[PDB]
Order: C-alpha cells, then structure tokens, then sequence
RNA sequence: UCUCUCAAAUAAUAACGGAGGUGUCCCAAGGCCAGCUCAGUGCGGACAGAAACCACACAUAGAGCAAAAGGGCAAAUGCUGACUUGAUCUCGGUGUUCAGUACACACAGGGACAGCAAAAGCUCGGCCUAUCGAUCCUUUUGGUUUAAAGAGUUUUUAACAA
RNA sequence: AUAAGUGGGAGAUAUUAGACCUCGGUUUGGUAUCGUCAAUGAAAUACCACUACUCUUAUUGUUUCCUUACUUACUUGAUUA
RNA sequence: GUCUAAUUAAAACAAAGCAUUGUGAUGGCCCUAGCGGGUGUUGACACAAUGUGAUUUCUGCCCAGUGCUCUGAAUGUCAAA
RNA sequence: AGCAGAGUGGCGCAGUGGAAGCGUGCUGGGCCCAUAACUCAGAGGUCCGAGGAUCGAAACCUUGCUCUGCUACCA
C-alpha cells in the first residue's frame, strides 16, 4: 500500500547528458530523473538505457548530407 | 511438552471426551522425566534432586543429583547413612525424588484434601470401603 | 395491532394512589457473563467433551407476550404488566379512527 | 502557539486561569470567555444543551430587556426596571423603524408573556427569531424574577449543530476571585444540563477576546 | 386444544366417525354509561334505476357481536356518541383436565387502588365456549434486603418475591 | 466579502495633545480603522474561539509493517570432513 | 488374462489404448502418536494420483447449482495473541 | 444476534447539504418512396419508509422495511 503524494514530477531531479567525443557538441541534453532516495538508486536507473537520435542534427550540418543516418547511445 | 497419545490416527474408540490427542498433557514434570530416564540407566546410583541450568526450544538443561551407596565414603558419613537403605531404590519412579514428589501432588492441606490424605491412589481406596463393623 | 398508549393512569404501592405513568416496551436485554449459570456453563463446556447442554430445536412459538413497564411520573417506581399474544405492538398507536375516509 | 504566559501543554488549573489579565494586551475591557467542548453528545438528537445561570459577578453589561406584559405580569417586570410595553407595542417594533435616536431593535434581550404568546410568533416571529431573541421557555425570560437575574448576569447556552459551547463569562478587568466564581458556576450548570455520556466534558477552555486559550484541568 | 353431532333426554362416553376451527385478532372488537333500533319488508322522495342519500310505517332477534360452530342479547351483550385503562396489585379458593393434580384459560371473593355513569351498580380483558408451556438456564422488574464464612470498603458476584 | 458553524455581545485597535508617572504605563479629549450596532441575514464576524473538516511539514515515543545486510542458531546437500 | 475356497467364472473385474491431475525434491503423493521412513540404488522420456476402456469412427451445447482453482478489488466478513 | 453492502423516471445506472439528470424503452414529428438506422421535439421522481438536524436533506444522522453475504450464539 504505497500511496505517493501526487505531482511526482514535483520529485523528479535534473541531470545532464553527454554525447560522445570525436562528433561536435558534447551535449546533447537534460533531462528529469527520479530523486535519490535510499529506496532508489537513481544511478542504476539513468545507466541501462538507450538513446538514438540522427548524427546530422547534432554535426549540426546545416544542410544535412547526413540526414537519414541514425546513431544509437548508451 | 505435550505426550501426544500414541494414537493409530484411527480415532480413539470411544466417547467424545477422549478425543483429544496433542493437547494432553503430562501428570508429571519434565524434570522428574530426566531423572528417570538417568536412573534407568545408572541404576547403581540412587537420585535425589534435578535442578534447571537453562532452556532453549527443545530442550531442559538438569543436573541430577547422584549419590554413591557403594561408596564407603556415603556409608561413612551419618548424615546420608540413611540414603543407602534399601527403601531408596529408584525414588524416581516412585517419585520421592522432589520432582516426583510434586507431580504426585502431597502437599499439606485443603488444596490437596484429596490427595495427601492417601498418597494419590490410597485417598480413593478409604472412601469406597465399607467398614463392617461385626456389632452393627 | 395492539395499541397502548403513552400514558395510563394506574395503582402505584409506593403513593398509595393511582396516577399517571408513562408506558414503555420491556423487550429482553443482553445475556451477561459473569451470569451465575454462565460461569459454571463455560467450565462444563471446558474442552473436550462437545457441547453439553441440549440444543433447543423445535421451535414452533409465533409471538411472545409483551411486559409494558410502567413507571410512576411521582415517585419515579416502576411496574411490570404482561399483556396476551399479539404479533404486532405499537405504542402511541397510530391509533385506529372511526367512521374514517375512504375519500372521494 | 501561545504568549510567553501559558505554555499550550500545560492544562491550567481553575486557579491559574484568572492570569486572563496578561492576556488582555489590548489597553481596554476584553471579554473573557469560557469555552467547553462536547464529546458524544449527539446534537440532532433530544440531547439538547439548553440553560441559563446566574454568574454571581455580572459580566459587565448594559443590558435593556424589552417586555411584553399582560396583566400583573407587566406590573412585575415593571418594579424590576424593565422597558416596560404591553402588546400594542408589536405594531410599533413591527411594521416600522421608530424615529430619532431610536432604532426598532433597541432591545438587547426579548420577553414576552404566556397570554401573549399567541400574538408575537406571528407578528415579532420574523424579526425576532432571525436576531435569536424570541423568548422560549428554554430560554429562561419570564423577566420578571428573570429581569433581576437578567441584567443582573443571565446567560443562555445552547449547543450548535458542530456540538460545541461558547460562553462569555466577564470581563477581563473583573478581579481574580471574582472571575473564578463566574468561571466554576457556569460549568457546574453545564455539569447539571448533562445528559449521559461517557465523557461529556473533553475539554474545558477559557480565552481572552484577542488573547491566547488557556487549557484547563 | 374447541363447537355441533355421534352421545342411546342428568353427567361421563370411543373409532383414521361426520361438518368444521385454534398458534392469532383487538386500546376496543376492553371497561362503563346514555341515546338508538337491526335482519328483512312495504311506501314516498329531481340526480335514483333493483340496490347511493333523504323520510316514515312494520318487524323476536330472522341481524350484528374479530374468528369455528353452537348458545346468548333488543331503550343490549349489538350500533353510535361520551369518558377512559380493572387487559391493574397483592393473596388465597373454585371449575376443566379429573391424581378434579401440574399448566393454561375461566368463575366467585378477601386485602389494595380505582375506572365509569346521575347514581344504583358494574368491571381481575374480549357476551359464553379455543387462542399456548416444567425444572435447571437467560433476563428484567421488585425490597434496597441477605450471603460472599479471618474484618471492612468498593467493583464483581450468589440469591429471595413477581 | 467567502462567517465551516454557532454562543453570547453593548466596543476593541493605531496615533497625537493635556493631566498623572521614574518608566513600559494609566486617565481624559480629538483624530484615523473595519465593526457588536448601523447595513439587515443561515449564524452577524469588532471580539475570539469551542468542536471539527480538508491540505502540508518537522520530530520523538508508540503502533500497524515491508524490504534489504551478516552468520554463529535452525534448515537442506557432499565428503578417510 | 481375473474372481465370489464351499450355490454367481459373466456381459462383472483387469487389460493394452485414450484422456485428465500434481510435482524441480526445504516438492508431490504417502506411512508413523513421534523419531524416522515409503515412492527413491527414482529425477519430469520420472514418480505419484485418477477416469474411460482395443482397432475404426465420433467426442456437441451447458460452470447457473455442487466440487475444484487464482500473480485476483481482497480496510467484505473475520479468531486468539 | 454481530458486522458490512444495496434500493434514485417502466427498466439499468450517476449524484460529495440548495438541484431531479443520462442511457435505453415509450409517444409524436421529420429524414426517407417507405421503413430500418439517425436526427429532432415532448412525456417520465412519496429519491424503499418515517422522523430528526438545519434556512434548506436522495445527500448527513438515527430508527424501521426490504434484499444480500459471513459469522457467533443457543434455557
């Protein structure tokens, strides 16, 4: 019998993801984890997950030559 | 604990009021049961006492008091001469060990009117004689 | 039906006088332990032997006569009547009107 | 949350209530009020809180009580200071306001006669009952006796339908011992007035008009 | 359990005899008094006919009195108004059943206290004849009384009366 | 005005001057601020609650209690342990 | 193929086949009052528990009722501690 | 006897102190050749009963009826 107060969104962080290296921009984001709690590790829940988005918009080349290729993240 | 009757686990032929088999209770204490299994087996050593050290689930912890009536030494020494006499054999199963003792119940008086006026069998027999006198 | 009403005017040994009362419905009250029976009932039924004493089946009884308990409004005593078989009290009444309508 | 003077855990004594003039901060006569709580006392049902005392120092107040007066009974009131007015005067109070320096509900208090409680909850029934002045026998206005009592301190207490009691006992400025007779007076008629409960009193309170509640044992 | 009959004219009296009913119904359908006259018929009265309400004459119970049936009754026991709670308390008797006992219900009284009517009187339920239950036990109401056995007090509890 | 309700009620606050005071202060007059009252309602709310509702948070103690950590209890299995 | 030795040898029983049920062992099913043990020096192609009855062919509709079942809303009802 | 739940237009079901509402049925109009279907218009309430509370009760309370489920009791 849990029963959370309501607006959960109104407990849910802030954190700021990293893209990789040798692409141009190095963020590529922030986004809204669970706040850690000692009956959560927050941590183990931003790790297992994957991300695609399209390596053109991040090269952020302005006419994308690059436009259909898509890139995974974990 | 519980001397759980050695029921075939058909029921017990009979009335109602024999029916019981796990809640029926030993009429005599677990420490007088230590001392008589001992005395079986020591049956060369005459018992006087048990007393308790401890007690965890399925176990009494005792510590059964045995005297030497072979021993010169308990000969000897007057004050337990009278323990070598013939009338202790096995007090254990006759309860005059202190454990037996109070299983059978013979304290002085009215919560024990029946029974310390017979031992516990003696009580039944006086009351359920006809005395005859021969000039009725 | 039987009517009673709330107020009947009777003999009361305690004013040596007949006055008023008010009437009310006895009905039964709640069968207490420690009762005297109910103490030495619970240790016969003491377990392991089933249930002793004779479980009253046969019940053919319809009604149950009333006991109006009428208390003195002078001197606050009280006294018990019992009335004859009737399914149906009713104190107050609702009591019934003669001649009455049937309308239109 | 309370004043540096009571601390809120504490359940003051009947003794230690009378230090309400700490409580009266405020440089003129507050009004000290007592102030009880009902517990299982069920108000839609016939347990019905109705009373009135006598508190035997008078709550300071100007209290004009307004008759209406059939027969000996006017004459009674009369010697006792009362308004004075005989059932001609319903047509006066009703119907219209007065005039000048008068309104027609300068009365604090109402009563009328049994003859002439036959008139009143048709005519006055309006206004009257609106203001709660309509004298009922629950009220206690048979002013006559009952003026003597009346401006001289009587008190109605009637439960609200969240089944609750507040009193006005005083004025602040009324000394200690003065105050502590008000105080246990009213409760032992409010002792009296108790119909059956476990608990009936849960607990009894006294608080100055701007000023912090004391507990009371 | 009760009526009528069987049941042979006191009473008693049976069969898986005959025709039936009872576990309730009712603050009046109790209690009391006053007034009234019903079943039914005849004769008048727009709406009114065979039957509606109104009006008079006749009329032994043929009606109505909760109910089964049989008794009973006419300034009532019925019907309608009025006033009410004696359908009460207490103790004993009596009838039935037949031990003429238990029980239930009924009948007449003594001691209370009344209820009603002008009163005389009547009235311990229902005009009479059915309408309901032992001990232990549950419980309440009663006097506020006795006991809880080494003394009190107070909870609890045992009880005696109905 | 939105009184959760409701009892009683015959004013309470802020400021300034004068008198009194050592002074917070007290008395008196004026001024400003809604009001019991006026206004007019279900209760009148200056004047506060007593009971209580619905929301929220800290904290201890207590109680309902779930998960997870250890191995020395117990349990299950293998061996000239 | 079996049986009511001593009145019933069959159409009854069993039976292969067919289908259904539980269980990964600290289990399932089972005995013993209990200790401890059967199946089991067995491991799901096993073991245990049922029902119908070869082959061929067919296996419909009905979980309302009485059994049986469940990661089921489980502050229904609901014991002692 | 303990405890819990249900009864709202003919029917099925919503409703948290100010009011009577929906669907489906039912009636008529119209769409349409016609009906089926749809669209439109109207009709439809002792809120199971009674009383209390409060200015006002389906609403809250309580008592009573009716139904429903479990469970204890037992001269």
């Amino acid at each position: 019998g849990k029963k959370k107060v309501v607006d959960p969104f109104s407990r849910k962080d802030w954190y700021d993801v990293k893209a990789p290296n040798m692409f141009q921009t190095r963020q590529i984001g922030k986004t809204l984890v669970n706040r850690t709690q000692g009956q959560r590790i927050a941590s183990d829940y931003l790790k297992g997950r994957v991300f695609e988005v399209s390596l053109a918009d991040l090269q952020k080349d302005i006419d994308p030559e690059r436009s259909f290729r898509k890139f995974r993240l974990i | 604990g519980g001397r759980k009757r050695p029921v075939p686990k058909g029921c017990t032929y009979g009335k109602p009021k024999s029916h019981g088999v796990n809640q029926l209770k030993p009429y005599r204490g677990l420490q007088s049961i230590a001392e008589e299994r001992v005395g079986r087996r020591l049956g060369g050593l005459r018992v006087l006492n048990s007393y308790w050290i401890a007690q965890d689930a399925s176990y009494k912890y005792f510590e059964v008091i045995l005297i030497d009536t072979h021993h010169s030494a308990i000969r000897r020494d007057p004050k337990i001469n009278w323990i070598c006499k013939h009338v202790h054999k096995h007090r254990e199963l006759r309860g005059l060990t202190s454990a037996g003792k109070s299983s059978r119940g013979i304290g002085k008086g009215y919560r024990y009117s029946q029974t310390i006026g017979g031992s516990r069998r003696a009580a039944w027999k006086r009351k359920n004689r006809e005395h005859m006198h021969r000039k009725r | 039906m039987v009517n009673v009403p709330k107020q009947r005017r009777t003999f009361c040994k305690k004013c040596k006088v007949h006055k008023l009362h008010k009437v009310t419905q006895y009905k039964k009250s709640k069968e207490r332990k420690g009762a005297q029976g109910r103490r030495r009932y619970d240790r016969k039924q003491q377990g392991f032997g089933g249930q002793t004493k004779p479980i009253f089946r046969k019940k053919a009884k319809t009604t149950k006569k009333i006991v109006l308990r009428m208390e003195c409004t002078e001197c606050k005593y009280r006294k018990q009547t019992p009335l004859k078989r009737c399914k149906h009290f009713e104190l107050g009444g609702d009591k019934k009107r003669k001649g009455q309508m049937i309308q239109f | 949350m309370a004043s540096k003077v009571s601390r809120d855990t504490l359940y003051e004594g009947v003794n230690g209530l009378l230090e309400a003039s700490a409580k009266k901060k405020r440089g003129f006569l507050e009004t000290v009020e007592l102030q009880i709580g009902l517990k299982n006392y069920d108000p839609q049902k016939d347990k019905r809180f109705s009373g009135t005392v006598k508190l035997k120092h008078i709550p300071r107040p100007k209290m004009k009580v307004c008759i209406l007066g059939d027969q000996q009974h006017c004459d009674e009131a009369k010697a006792n200071n009362v308004d004075f007015m005989d059932a001609e005067a319903l047509k006066k109070l009703n119907k219209n306001k007065k005039l000048v320096k008068k309104l027609a509900k300068s009365y604090d208090a109402f009563l009328a006669s049994e003859s002439l409680i036959k008139q009143i909850p048709r005519l006055l029934g309006p206004g009257l009952n609106k203001a709660g002045k309509f004298p009922a026998l629950l009220s206690h206005q048979e002013s006559m006796i009952g003026k003597i009592e009346e401006v001289k301190s009587t008190i109605k207490f009637q439960m609200k339908k969240v089944l609750c009691l507040s009193v006005a006992v005083g004025h602040v400025g009324m000394k200690s011992d003065e105050l502590a007779q008000n105080v246990n007076l009213s409760i032992n008629f409010l002792v009296s007035l108790l119909k059956k409960n476990w608990q009936n009193v849960r607990s009894l309170h006294v608080k100055s008009s701007m000023g912090p509640p004391q507990r009371l044992y």
